[PDB]
RNA sequence: CCCAUAGUAGGCCUAAAAGCAGCCACCAAUUAAGAAAGCGUUCAAGCUCAACACAAAAAAUCCCAAACAUAUA
RNA sequence: ACCUCGAUGUUGGAUCAGGACAUCCCGAUGGUGCAGCCGCUAUUAAAGGUUCGUUUGUUCAACGAUUAAAGUCCUACGUGAU
């Protein structure tokens, strides 16, 4: 998990999420593609 | 906590102030009786 | 069966000699031995120069005043070289090299000892004014990508336009004026020193309409 | 797996670049070297052969042999040995209508064009835009009274790429 | 170490055989036929750059190949930049 | 993608001394306190020290930056030197610039210097003296050194398992065990050796890294039509690189023998006969014991030209 | 302060009155356009390439009297080629046309009942020679390929229709 | 609407669609020039997230809320809903569209807290430590900003923040 | 098609599918054929046959699912679109095939 | 969402660099597909797409009025 | 240069510390060029802890030996009617 203000998919896999308040990047195919919404 | 830096209403950080909803018909009532004399002063 | 519709040919489109903008030096070939007052009414109101298209279609629309130094037109300059095709885009510079000189005193200084030594040069830049123009074959969104990065690393409020979006920005303001509901505008009030409101105006007010604050520019406002 | 190379009739090595290729597939690079030297026997050696190699689960293959390249039977036809370094600035080779219909008659035997079923017109129509990339020029009607003209001055061209190509690697061996 | 076959240039015999047919070694040059016995439509064809769009009926295949053509070229310079 | 760890190319960034202050002190009597900036901290070193106990190079980190020592403060404080910085690699590591030797390492504890930590920056204060009573100058801190560094590990090979590809190399190395890939054999008295293959001419990228091993095994499978013609084209490419590399012991062995059960291709290495060769499957792990007895007594004998050498013979 | 400043400087409390007064009010219709039927949208030019498909597909009913609907399944690009080279040897075309241009023909022609056939990925299958038999061998090599029907004649036949045809 | 039902008999699975009784719209609307099913019956700006019998219409019977192209709303009503529905399960107001357990699940108890007009979920929300000056205070957000241009027959306007 | 070829037909024996293209209920139905005669589907399972039997009699369509444990899955098309059918036929595959290992 | 076979590893130059090291030209079989817009390979392989069909925040004694969306200005 | 020129000299230490978290250690949790140990980085966490010495007025720093760690600061650069 990386925060960033801004969150931009990384790749084709990576889908938003609207998780405990603040909006969240999954990426299962890459793990480092995880974001937290700052 | 929420210290305004020197005094409030001058200086460079002043407190913040804003126009309530009756601040801006009290503007208004009195631009509407001016707007009237100018009516008066054309003629 | 999915719509298909004709597309632009950018073939008679001619491309410089030198698309890629010119390398901008620190300061000007000839010095300026006598320091110059402030003067900061040269980044106040809108802009009466290089306020329309030249060569190209696409420019960065200035929105706002600023100061643009040595460093500022480095990151433009690199940033739109590398990110723009030589074939078929070319760039040109709307705004002159750094001429009023900046003095800085050295530090520690306390009040007085007159004017400091000339530490830097500046290009002042009023709102509405186009800093960098593109044109050539490519059309608006293709060069808009890289406009807007580099339009968000200027001093000012920023943002790539075209011919066409800001015409139509041009007339979105003009239908404003026009359709709003409400009686009382900036340009009345101030004009006919309504309420004596005139006392904690300025004479640039009266010319400004309530759409510019120091540097600082307002679109929404009518 | 299907893997699919161009390989020069009757020359296969068991080296590079097909060798490495095979050694990852685990195919017996010997085995198919022997097959395809015993089987493009007929046809000229050297001539560039498009290979499709078909691979077993077992690491078995059966090689398959199609159409030599249009490139080879354009340059030949006009006696081109390389193709231009530039297209459209230049005319590489010279040939006629003629020739682009005896080589599509045999080019349109191949397993790509049979499996479609497509007719010659079209085979011919995909042939001229190749010889446009080549250089060479097609004309309706030609004789040997011209062809021998620009035979001769694409020579003189070609001495001329051959000063520029050796001044580069002097200027190369300065560095 | 390998190379292509050499060609023979001679501009007599590249008029009047196609080198490039015969791939067999013994088998023999292929002649060219004479101007009459090859078809109509061998004659007729585009030899030149390729016809724009304008030039195109409407109503044919190609005119609207060339327009799907134009914009996969539309679509690939903006997805370069992105 | 597991690999055995090799040449790696590091990069090391050594930490930069702290600049001075350059303040002058004020005090309610005298109000004139005279220069007080404290002198820049130093920068970091990097250094890499051996260790015994990582016997690979693993801890291979993508750049190493030295502390950068802190500037100096007021009052005459000194800056805090940075903090060393201390990389693990294994004994006997080979560390060069890419054009020369530049040192060796002996045994464990050897601790050599990489990247020298900069300098720290004298103050203003270091400047004070009697003819000198207010001095203004300050120096800037130098910054630390950082340069590439080729850190080559000797690979841990006491067997090299050379031969063309799909003749079984990394099969054999599993079973025996159970882009180089290594392995380690353990014997009975507690002894161990290890054994190294490349799996992908071969290249001369190959036979140099494989020409840091000890012994060299050479495999050649069954089905092959012509082991012997195999055989001599592994050799000759290596004696191209070099000839002293067929000087030392080879053992010629064959692969594959449990499912093609090609006996007749086996009597013609037979007839040959240029050395004694082993016949082992590497699937069915068959007669592994026989050869590997034979190669821990080759060992035995490098050994004894580790004795001539010097050089401590690898742990065993 | 000076005149102009880097920051937002503070507006004076009568001028900040004056700006929140003459605020833009955009114009606010009575009844919201969206709710009010929308006019009917502007007649949309046929293009051509769909005017060219119904002269190409009007030539298929007339010329050719055999006319196979079929459902064009997902089958591999090697093996969708290899069956069309084998109805290519026995001289049977494979024709594929949208529906969105293949059912406004049949909607007034003489082949209104093919209607309800063409709903998905279809192909036709036509030959000026009704080579059912050759045809139907073709398509058992593919047990999943289904045969919806088809028109010999002027005449709509099932696929048992087919098969009877056949023999 | 439309049921799916699951037999297996004999180691056999059977699927089959059922169809049953499908309620029908209510005849003579109001407003018959409207676009979507709120203006035309003069809904619009007339509705709140108490009005159950209008928000059980565009539910599922899990509580789910339904797609927009199927009910037919427009854009802006179908938010308006949506957040309306979201207020009306947290208010304790829809005790029959309870999310569906899967068996040998029994819920915990838990604090039952009643609620209302809840913008956001309870779950995801922190506590407001530090309130800040007043010129700067973190208000809390009551209701939902989508029902602001409600129609109000009071003359201060909805307070959409505490 | 892509959703169903990361699931597999491991344990599917065979799969029929009969419908009347005449009719108006079986558009989910031929394009669940469409998904499932896939290349990539079937390339997982080779084993596993495809049966599409066209008939004329006037009856509704149902799709028959043979599997190695001998189980049957049917699914009637007429009144099931094609995801549900998809969705209701991945979700054996999964139970199936646990079962089985 | 679904889908992708082919004149071909387009030539030049390059150890070989093939749509993707670079470059000259960018036609074309087929219902419909870039002499390739991105990734992945020493280079190839593999992949997607285009095509047919369907808008942030943190400092030091202890947060700081209490609160309240709906009765006509 | 606004407050203090009609009795606070300042620095440092001793004593006792209250507080911030931008966390040095202990706790929880993502990523990793995370095999495992070690590491790096990010989110969360201020309940508890954060050494003794040589030269130096020292603050700081140098190195001496350690420790799970020897945190960054603020408090009239805390505290001198102690
Ligand atoms: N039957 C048999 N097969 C073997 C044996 N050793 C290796 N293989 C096969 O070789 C393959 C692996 O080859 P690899 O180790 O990569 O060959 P290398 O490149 O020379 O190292 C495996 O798929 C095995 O099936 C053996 O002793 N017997
Ligand atoms: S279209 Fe009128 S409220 Fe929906
Ligand atoms: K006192
Ligand atoms: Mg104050
Ligand atoms: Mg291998
Ligand atoms: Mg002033
Ligand atoms: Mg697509
Ligand atoms: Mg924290
Ligand atoms: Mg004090
Ligand atoms: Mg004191
Ligand atoms: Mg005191
Ligand atoms: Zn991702």
């Amino acid at each position: 998990f990386k925060n960033k203000t801004v969150l931009k998919k990384r790749c084709k896999d990576c889908y938003l999420v609207k998780r405990r308040g603040r909006w969240y990047v999954y990426c299962k195919t890459h793990p480092r593609h995880k974001q937290r919404q700052m | 906590r929420g210290r305004i830096p020197g005094r409030q209403w001058i200086g460079k950080h002043r407190r913040p102030r804003f126009v309530s909803l009756r601040a801006k018909q009290n503007m208004i009532r009195r631009l509407e009786i001016e707007a009237e004399n100018h009516y008066w002063l054309s003629m | 069966v999915k719509t298909l519709l004709p597309v632009p040919s950018f073939e008679d489109v001619s491309i410089p000699e030198k698309p890629k903008l010119r390398f901008i030096e620190r300061a000007p070939l000839v010095p300026k031995v006598r320091r110059e007052p402030k003067n900061l009414s040269d980044i106040r109101g809108p802009s009466t120069e290089a306020t329309e298209f030249t060569e190209g279609n696409f420019a960065i629309l200035a929105l706002g005043g600023g100061y643009l130094h040595w460093g500022h037109f480095e990151m433009m300059r690199l940033t739109i070289n590398r990110s723009m095709d030589p074939k078929n885009m070319f760039a040109i510079w709307r705004v002159p090299a750094p001429f009023k000189p900046i003095t800085r005193k050295s530090v520690g200084h306390r009040m007085g000892g007159g004017k400091g030594a000339i530490d830097h040069y500046v290009t002042p830049v009023k709102a509405g004014r186009l800093v960098v123009e593109m044109g050539g074959r490519c059309e608006f969104e293709e060069v808009q990508g890289f406009l807007d990065q580099v339009a968000h690393k200027l001093p000012f409020a920023a943002k790539a336009v075209s011919r066409g979006t800001l015409e139509k920005m041009r007339k979105d303001q003009e239908e404003r004026e026009r359709n709003n509901q409400n009686p009382w505008t900036f340009e009345r009030i101030a004009t006919a020193n309504m309420l004596g409101i005139r006392k904690v105006l300025s004479p640039y007010d009266l010319t400004h309409k309530g759409k510019y604050w120091g540097k600082f520019y307002m679109p929404k406002r009518v | 797996g299907v893997i699919r190379a161009i390989v020069r009739a009757g020359l296969a090595m068991p080296g590079p670049p097909l060798g490495p290729v095979l050694g990852q597939r685990g195919v017996s690079i010997n085995q198919f070297c022997k097959e395809f030297n015993e089987r493009t026997k007929d046809i000229k050696e050297g001539i560039p052969l498009p290979t499709k190699i078909l691979v077993k689960p077992d690491r078995t293959f059966e090689i398959k042999i199609g159409q030599p390249t249009v490139s080879y039977f354009l340059k030949a036809a006009a006696g081109i040995e390389k193709g231009a370094r530039q297209t459209g600035k230049e005319v590489a080779g010279l040939v006629t209508l003629k020739h682009v219909y005896e080589i599509a008659r045999i080019k349109a035997q191949d397993e790509a064009f049979a499996l479609q079923d497509v007719p010659l017109s079209s085979v011919v129509r995909s042939i001229i835009g190749s010889a446009r990339s080549l250089g060479i020029r097609v004309v309706k009607d030609l004789s040997s009274e011209e062809l021998a003209a620009f035979q001769k001055e694409r020579a003189i061209f070609l001495a001329a790429q051959k000063e520029a190509d050796l001044a580069a690697q002097e200027e190369a061996a300065k560095k | 170490a390998l190379k292509d076959p050499d060609v023979c240039t001679d501009p007599v015999q590249l008029t009047t055989y196609a080198m490039g047919v015969n791939i067999y070694k013994e088998g023999q040059d292929v002649p060219l036929k004479p101007d009459a016995e090859y078809p109509e439509w061998l004659f007729e064809m585009n030899l030149g750059p390729p016809k724009t769009l304008e030039e195109l009926d409407p109503e044919s295949r190609e005119y609207w190949r060339r327009l799907r053509k134009q914009n996969i070229w539309r679509h690939n310079r903006l997805s370069k930049n992105k | 993608k597991r690999y055995f760890v090799d040449y790696r190319r590091v990069l090391v960034c050594g930490g930069n001394g702290g600049a001075g202050a350059s303040c002058f002190h004020s005090e309610p009597r005298k109000e004139f306190g005279g220069p007080d900036g404290g002198d820049g901290g130093n920068g970091g070193h990097v250094i890499l020290r051996v260790d015994q106990q990582v016997k690979s190079l693993s801890s291979v980190l993508s750049r190493y930056q030295g502390f950068s020592g802190e500037d100096g403060g007021s009052k005459n404080c000194f800056g805090r030197s940075g903090a060393v910085l201390y990389i693990r690699v294994p004994v006997g590591t080979l560390v060069k610039e890419g054009g020369r030797v530049v040192a060796d390492l002996s045994c464990v504890g050897d601790e050599y210097i990489a990247a020298l930590g900069g300098a720290g920056g004298k103050g203003n204060r270091f400047f004070l003296a009697n003819n000198n009573r207010a001095p203004v100058t300050c120096t800037p801190g130098q910054p630390g050194q950082q340069r590439v560094l080729h850190l080559e590990l000797k690979t841990v090979a006491h067997a090299g398992m050379v031969g063309f590809p799909n003749a079984g190399k990394s099969s054999l190395l599993r079973a025996i065990s159970n882009k180089p890939h290594v392995g380690i054999v353990h014997y009975e008295g507690h002894l161990q050796i290890a054994v190294a293959d490349i799996p992908g001419g071969l290249g001369s990228a190959f036979l140099r890294h494989i020409e840091r091993c000890r012994f060299l095994l050479f495999v050649v499978d069954l089905s092959q039509p012509e082991p012997w013609t195999q055989v001599d084209d592994l050799k000759y490419e290596l004696e191209m690189y070099e000839k002293g590399l067929s000087a030392r012991p080879h053992a010629i062995v064959a692969n594959k023998i449990d499912l093609p059960e090609a006996q007749a291709n086996l009597s013609q290495l037979r007839d040959h006969l240029g050395q004694e060769v082993i016949v082992l499957s590497a699937l069915t792990g068959e007669n592994l014991e026989q050869l590997l007895l034979h190669l821990k007594v080759l060992y035995d004998a490098y050994a004894e030209a580790e004795l001539g050498q010097g050089r401590q013979p690898l742990r065993w | 302060s000076k005149a102009v400043t880097r920051h937002r400087r503070v507006m004076h409390f009568q001028r900040q009155k004056l700006m929140a007064v003459t605020e833009y009010i955009p114009p606010k219709p009575a009844i919201h356009p969206s709710c009010l039927p929308s006019p009917p949208s502007p007649p949309q030019e046929e293009i051509g390439l769909i005017r060219l498909l119904r002269r190409e597909i009007a030539a298929v009913f007339q010329d050719n009297r055999m006319i196979a609907v079929c459902q064009n399944v997902a089958l591999s690009a090697e093996d969708k080629l290899l069956m069309r080279h084998q109805l290519r040897k026995h001289k049977i075309l494979m024709k594929v046309f949208p529906n969105q241009v293949l059912k406004p023909f049949l909607e007034d022609s003489k082949y209104q009942n093919l209607l309800p056939l063409f709903v998905g990925h279809n192909m036709l299958l036509v030959s000026e020679e009704p080579k059912v038999k050759e045809m139907v061998r073709i398509l058992r090599t593919v047990p999943f390929l289904p045969l919806l029907g088809g028109c010999i004649d002027d005449t709509i036949l099932s696929r048992q229709g087919f098969i009877n045809y056949s023999k | 609407f439309r049921e799916v039902v699951e037999t297996q008999e004999g180691k056999t699975t059977i699927i089959e669609g059922r169809i049953t009784a499908t309620p029908k719209e209510s005849p003579n609307p109001p407003n018959p020039s409207g676009q979507c099913p709120i203006c035309r019956w003069n809904l619009k700006h007339k509705y709140n997230y108490d009005d159950v019998l209008l928000l059980s219409q565009f539910i599922r019977p899990h509580g789910g809320m339904l797609p927009r192209k199927i009910t037919g709303l427009c854009q802006e009503e179908h938010r308006k809903i949506e957040e309306c529905v979201k207020m009306a399960h947290r208010a304790g107001l829809l005790p029959n569209h309870r999310p569906r357990l899967p068996e040998g699940v029994v819920p915990k108890s838990k604090p039952q807290l009643n609620r209302y007009l809840t913008r956001w979920a309870p779950g995801s929300v922190k506590p407001i430590y530090k309130k800040g000056p007043r010129w700067n205070r973190v208000r809390m957000p009551v209701g939902s900003p989508l029902l602001r241009d409600n129609v109000c027959y009071s003359r201060t306007p909805w307070k959409l923040y505490h | 098609a892509a959703a169903l070829a990361r699931l597999g037909l491991r344990p599917v024996k065979q799969v029929r599918v009969q419908f009347c293209p005449f009719e108006k209920n079986v558009e989910s139905t031929r394009t669940f054929l469409q998904t499932v005669s896939s290349e990539k589907v079937r390339s997982t399972n080779l084993n596993c046959s495809v049966i599409a039997d066209v008939r004329h009699d006037g009856s509704e369509p149902c799709v028959d699912v043979l599997f190695g444990d001998g189980h049957r899955l049917i699914m009637r098309g007429a009144h099931l679109t094609a995801l549900e059918m998809l969705t209701a036929f991945a979700s054996h595959i999964r139970a199936r095939d646990a079962a089985g290992s």
